[PDB]
């Protein structure tokens, strides 16, 4: 849907991100750029142009690059929401 | 847009 929920096998992700409310560009979030072929997230159905939303909880819809980066690199059982436009 | 495309992969 026009926001969808992704489970990830937390246990590296293989997937790239780009974007943030300080830097924010192109795929006003922190986007999806990459996703790696075998990586776990390419398994797990996320999508480039995918807008990260939140991870287990915690908003990203507004966060700096980083503040995303660490959200995703100490989701703590992970699940993250996208935006797909 | 804008500029500084800064990409970071986990």
């Amino acid at each position: 849907g026009s926001v969808e929920e992704i489970r990830l096998p937390r246990a590296p992700l293989g997937l790239s991100i780009v974007g943030g409310s300080d830097h924010s560009s192109h795929p006003p979030g922190v986007f999806i750029s990459k996703v790696l072929p075998r990586g776990l997230a390419a398994r797990s159905g996320l999508r480039v142009g995918d807008r990260i939303l939140a991870v287990n909880g915690q908003d990203v819809r507004d966060a700096t690059h980083q503040e995303a980066v660490s959200a995703l690199l100490r989701p703590c059982e992970l699940s993250l929401l996208v935006r797909r436009d | 847009t804008s500029r500084q495309a800064t990409e970071s992969t986990v």
